[PDB]
């Protein structure tokens, strides 16, 4: 029910299943050898990453969660100009 | 004949359209 | 539909919570994905205590204050309560 | 300097001596000098004052120039402004062009340039003889100057006059013993341009002096190419050579009344019918060692007939015109081969004909079988595709049906025809680069026209299916404009030319139908131009978004739906949100924008200037360069 | 001016307007001489006097000439009205809107595709903000054209 995301400081960011979802490797690794069908941990591990592009991407699942039909008028998703250059890498890896 | 009603050109002919208005 | 964020010292959960709703949803739903009771939790936020089930807005966050962009922090503290002990992510890198 | 050039320039315009001296004295050597031997660019031409003095036939200030100075007549100069303006040529040149006796006498009397060689190698000699003036062609071959001079393509003066009307030039010419043999690039031994404007005079003049008869390149005699002219006089002058033999007359008689059925100033189907009789006649006139006509296989395109070997059937279609003008096409197509250059110009004309009297499908299959004529000559065919366009935009427009495999032919025909286009802009580097890019445009604009007019046509499943294959194989090659525009480009572009004919009423740019049909045939809708603009970057710049809403927004749906980035940048780093210049293109983009994290990324990224070199992954670094 | 207008002689009109005519010339029924132009479909006319500056107001009717172009189906000159750059977003919104219910009932223009369209695009510029969200204001249903509600929303359009 819900997915549990690690990074390579071994900070957990458990989110919800819908809102892991929409990163298409996100689901790669939820399936093959590592569905865990008993909905308690779902666990994926990210061993090349920091925490903070973690927390950015889990922020963004529930951005997109939230707006993805909302009227037109987007809002501005805040981007620290130190975090990018290493949001962008981790968005192509996720396929975000 | 039909139903189609000719009334297209009588709500254009409330403006004065003719050979004076 | 506000978008709350909770974090231990490792481990952080991303929930939404209905504006026409009060704390004991969340404390539910928290307990429900962490097995622990509500009397152990204690939702220390901005080094505050809080009550149990009055009111969701009281408590320090409204619909624009913790957006889904970025949700407030909020603190979990369990019995021996603890302090918040919230450990920081990793420092982003220098700009080249 | 300049501004002196422009005033002495304008001083020997007028003719005016104590002007010019005034502006030429007073000053030191080198600038006089430079004055007196520089061109002056006027109106996109460089021209020598002395140039613009000898046009004017201002013979006075350039003898007394030449009295008072040391200039000279070997100024590189263009020619002439009848559709060539090339430079090279000297001053004597455009002097004897301008038909001036005097100011080409005087430019010899001091520093005689009777013998120029331009880039073209062409004397002095031939502007004289394009003038047609005796008298300065008598005073240059006065003035020991070669009458034997041959071009590249060996432009012999002779040939040239026999072209023009100028009898005295070519009888003064033929008069000092020149050779009548002289072979061009084509073969054409100066009587196929003699016997082409029908100047009975001058090829009297050259068959005086046993010019005599050689094939050319193209398989063709010099009485075939005057039956080919629609010209009877000279026709008849070179049937009494005394060397024609039986085989050369009756065909050089079907030749010439072939000529006479299609053609646009010398249309007469009773001298063609009256023709064809008499060649009928000649041929079955004893009985005895009988010439039969040769019988070429049926071709569809020319209906069904089978020539007109007994005079019975050609008596009988005395009174059906369109009948005798395909027997009159048959025996044109039978005589000349597959290979001559104006062997479709008359099928041109009957369908253009057919076309202004609304008679279609003869006049599409006419023009099919013109257009693999020439694609196997292999020429510039735009013209033929740009007819092809237009007549069947005037068919849609009449709300008559096209043949869906005749769309199909056409358009594979137009691709090939694209592909040496291509080939050719390649190998021309810059000779007529500017021309070649013209033909590719309009071969690009013609291909466009042909799927806006097949979207409105029902066509089979099998048919829709070819057509696609075409446009796939055409997209496959990428075709692009000067400013990078590829095929989905022009499709979407709404500043797209569109020919003043009946494709007005029917092609319209921007259309939906043509960009769907591309996308769904696998265009590229990524693909930017030389100045960055996207697919999506032109369709925004549309300025009527209310007028056919409904093709802005089923052009934007396919643009997305292909896969079109809704946020990607031209070379001046702008969103097509920010380049949208309309509310309701900015709505629907808006609309159809399909956030991503990468793209959110890529574009803090690029806003804050952080340089990304070396440290992402190469397929990543497109990606921060457009978005 | 106004029969000129009327009429597809836009020399004859071009040519009184260059002559020093009334721009503001009121008839009896209210309209300026641009509703005349603009109930034609005539827009190289619309073009003129607007380069003459006709200037717009409400004639006897309550309706604009904008009004009188999207009642007319006359979707070019609509959107030439709308390029006038004073005109608010309402009345962008109710002209688009009246754009499209003349085209779903009309006897020489009849494209239910362009009313569809028409009325989404509405509905978008209408719900383009989010928040300060212009509702519409809805007349209670009528038994005539069946019960329907119009469409408040982007998801019943």
């Amino acid at each position: 029910m819900y997915v549990k995301l690690i990074s390579s400081d071994g900070h957990e960011f458990i989110v919800k299943r819908e809102h892991a979802l929409t990163s298409g490797t996100i689901k790669a690794m939820l399936s093959g050898p590592g569905q865990f069908a008993e909905n308690e941990t779902n666990e994926v591990n990210f061993r090349e990453i920091p925490s903070h592009v973690l927390s950015k991407v889990c922020m963004y699942f529930t951005y997109k969660v939230r707006y993805t039909n909302s009227s037109t008028e987007i809002p501005e998703f805040p981007i620290a100009p130190e975090i990018a250059l290493e949001l962008l890498m981790a968005a192509n890896f996720l396929d975000c | 004949y039909t139903f189609f009603p000719p009334k297209k050109s009588h709500g254009s002919c409330a403006p004065p359209v003719s050979r004076a208005g | 539909d506000v978008f709350l964020m909770i974090r231990r010292h490792k481990t952080t959960i991303f929930t939404d919570a209905k504006e026409s709703s009060t704390v004991f949803e969340l404390k539910r739903i928290v307990e429900g994905i962490l097995k622990r009771p509500p009397d152990e939790q204690r939702l220390y936020k901005d080094d505050q205590l809080l009550d149990d089930g009055k009111t969701l807005g009281e408590c320090g966050f409204t619909s624009q204050t913790a957006r889904p962009q970025a949700p407030a922090t909020v603190g979990l503290a369990f019995r021996a309560f603890e302090a918040l002990c919230i450990e920081p992510f990793s420092s982003p890198p220098e700009l080249p | 300097m300049e501004g002196l050039a422009g005033y002495v320039y304008k001083a020997a315009s007028e003719g005016k001596v104590l002007t010019l001296a005034a502006l030429l004295l007073n000053r030191s050597e080198s600038d006089i000098r430079y004055l007196l031997g520089y061109v002056s660019q006027q109106g996109g031409q460089r021209s020598t004052p002395l140039i613009i003095a000898a046009r004017n036939g201002h013979a006075k200030v350039v003898r007394l120039l030449l009295e008072h100075y040391r200039v000279q007549t070997q100024q590189t100069g263009t020619v002439r402004f009848d559709g060539y303006v090339i430079d090279g040529a000297t001053a004597l040149w455009c002097a004897a062009g301008a038909g001036h006796f005097e100011v080409v006498k005087l430019l010899v009397s001091h520093g005689a340039n009777v013998n120029h060689t331009t880039v073209t190698n062409s004397t002095p000699l031939r502007a004289a003889c394009f003038d047609g003036r005796l008298d300065i062609v008598k005073y240059l071959v006065e003035n020991n100057a070669n009458i034997s001079i041959a071009n590249k393509y060996d432009n012999t003066c002779l040939m040239i006059a026999a072209y023009k009307g100028h009898t005295d030039v070519v009888r003064y010419l033929l008069e000092q013993r020149a050779d009548p043999n002289a072979k061009a690039h084509c073969g054409a031994t100066a009587l196929h341009f003699a016997a082409e404007a029908g100047h009975i005079d001058i090829v009297k003049e050259l068959i005086k002096w046993r010019a005599a008869i050689v094939v050319n390149g193209h398989g063709m005699t010099p009485l075939k190419v005057a039956a080919e002219s629609c010209k009877a006089d000279v026709v008849e002058l070179l049937l009494s050579h005394a060397d024609c033999d039986r085989r050369s007359r009756i065909e050089a008689l079907e030749l010439l009344g072939a000529s006479f059925a299609n053609d646009r100033e010398n249309y007469d189907i009773i001298k063609t019918y009256h023709y064809l009789y008499l060649a009928m006649l000649e041929r079955f006139q004893d009985g005895d060692n009988i010439l039969e006509k040769e019988v070429l296989p049926p071709i569809h395109a020319y209906g069904n007939r089978t020539e007109c070997r007994n005079p019975q059937e050609l008596e009988s279609i005395r009174q059906d015109r369109d009948a005798l003008h395909m027997e009159g096409l048959i025996v044109r197509e039978r005589i000349l081969g597959a290979d001559n250059i104006d062997v479709s110009h008359p099928i041109i004309y009957r369908g253009a004909v057919y076309a202004d009297n609304m008679e279609f499908e003869q006049c599409i299959k006419l023009w099919l079988h013109a257009l693999h004529l020439r694609q196997k000559g292999n020429r510039n065919t735009h013209k033929d595709l740009l007819r092809f366009a237009q007549v069947f935009s005037q068919m849609i427009h009449l709300n008559e049906t096209v043949k869906a495999p005749d769309i199909e032919c056409v358009l594979r025909c137009s691709v090939l025809e694209i592909e040496q286009s291509m080939n050719r802009v390649k190998n021309i580097s810059d000779a007529d680069v500017h021309n070649a890019m013209d033909n590719y445009e309009c071969n690009l604009y013609t291909f466009l026209y042909l799927v806006c007019i097949s979207t409105k046509t029902q066509c089979s499943e099998e048919d829709q299916c070819k057509i696609n294959k075409q446009i796939y194989n055409l997209i496959h090659l990428d075709p692009r404009t000067r400013e990078g525009f590829t095929l989905l480009h022009l499709a979407v572009n709404s500043n797209t030319p569109v020919d003043d004919f009946h494709t007005n009423d029917v092609c319209s740019f921007p259309n939906a139908l043509v960009t769907k049909l591309l996308l769904d045939c696998g265009a590229e809708v990524n693909a930017v131009d030389n100045e960055g603009n996207s697919a999506l970057h032109i369709i925004v710049q549309y300025n009527r978004p209310i007028s056919d809403f409904l093709t802005l927004h089923s052009i934007i749906i396919s643009l997305v739906e292909a896969g079109a980035h809704t946020d990607m940048t031209n070379k001046q780093n702008k969103t097509p949100l920010d380049k949208s210049t309309t509310g309701v293109s900015e709505i629907l983009l808006k609309t159809q924008m399909k956030m991503s994290l990468k793209c959110l990324a890529a574009r803090a990224v690029r806003a804050n200037d952080i340089n990304y070199q070396d440290q992402i992954p190469r397929t990543l670094e497109e990606f921060v360069g457009f978005h």
